[PDB]
């Protein structure tokens, strides 16, 4: 809607994710995992897996080379 | 700065893991007692 | 009293057979200092078993001292302050069990949260 | 007579091949001794259960007394468990406070 996402994963269930901006029932686990998920999503770009140890080898992920 | 923060993170995670194991053993004892209660 | 003596007498016969099984396992493993340790374990097991036999004869005599109703008259075919004591202790450990359930649920939830949060850090 | 004494005699009979001064002799002797031993054990358990049944139909206050005792031991055991757990929780709060 504006700052609130509402989902219905199970039919009797309603999940709500809201960004509370103070501008001066809550589950902590999902908030903490949200921070870690976006942190892993950042670190995927800046990973050392993209580095090619063979100097001639161009670039990109390691298993995609394999 | 990076090395100091990594050491603090590792100390916190070791404390949490040992806490989880001790709490798990207590939970096993409490589960046996509660489920085997006659009532 | 006597209706717990019957329970103890059943438990003695249940212990005697288990103890003879443990004795036969000790005699199975004995390979001709640990020689002497197995000797001590064997002699101690045999001592406890003789104690169990004496206790069993005691319990037999006590229950056989203390029947006007023959059995098969006791089965139902188709066609007072101690009760209040029972109700008191029943209500007591009803409350105790519900509090124990709350403690157990909070421990479960803390363990699940710890494992989820630590699983996502990698 | 006196099933205790038959139990004692059969138990001593289980060992008779060892204590004196190949395979099939040992096998048949062991099978017969162990079967008579377990049979007299089951008869002794049957005797104790029949006597308990006659007590539970004639004198039912004793059963209620044993139930009172068992529920009281359940109460004391629950309190011992929760006290040990509470001491461990307070120790872990003192550990986790110091990071």
């Amino acid at each position: 809607v504006k700052n609130q996402i509402i989902s219905q994963p199970f039919p009797s269930l309603q999940l709500s994710i809201s960004l509370c901006h103070s501008s001066n029932d809550h589950l902590y686990v999902l908030e903490h995992n949200l921070h870690l998920l976006i942190r892993e999503f950042h670190k995927q770009t800046l990973s050392s897996i993209m580095m090619p140890h063979p100097a001639s080898a161009p670039f990109g992920h390691k298993r995609m080379r394999l | 700065r990076n090395q100091q923060l990594r050491t603090l993170q590792e100390e916190c995670d070791r404390k949490l893991i040992t806490l989880r194991d001790e709490i798990s053993i207590d939970l096993y004892e409490l589960e046996e007692e509660y489920y085997s209660s006659s009532s | 009293n006597t209706a717990s003596l019957c329970r103890i007498g059943q438990e003695t016969v249940q212990d005697i057979v288990y103890r003879t099984m443990e004795i036969f396992q000790l005699l199975r493993n004995m390979q001709l200092g640990t020689y002497q340790d197995r000797l001590t374990k064997l002699q101690d097991n045999l001592r406890q078993l003789s104690v169990l036999f004496r206790k069993l004869r005691l319990v037999y005599d006590k229950c056989n001292e203390n029947d006007p109703i023959p059995v098969e008259q006791l089965i139902p075919y188709v066609e007072s302050e101690e009760r209040r004591e029972i109700a008191e202790v029943n209500k007591k450990l009803k409350q105790k069990n519900q509090q124990l359930k709350q403690i157990m649920d909070q421990l479960r939830n803390l363990i699940w949260d710890i494992n989820a949060m630590l699983a996502m850090r990698n | 007579s006196t099933l205790v004494d038959e139990l004692e005699s059969s138990f001593e009979a289980c060992f008779a091949s060892l204590v004196s001064q190949d395979q099939e002799e040992i096998r048949t002797g062991v099978d017969q001794c162990i079967q008579k031993f377990l049979d007299i054990a089951r008869q002794t358990e049957c005797f104790f259960l029949q006597k308990r049944l006659q007590l539970s139909v004639q004198k039912p206050e004793q059963v209620i007394k044993e139930d009172v005792s068992e529920l009281r031991n359940e109460l004391q055991r629950k309190d011992a468990l929760v006290q040990k757990h509470l001491t461990k929780l307070r120790h872990w709060q003192q550990v986790l406070e110091d990071i």
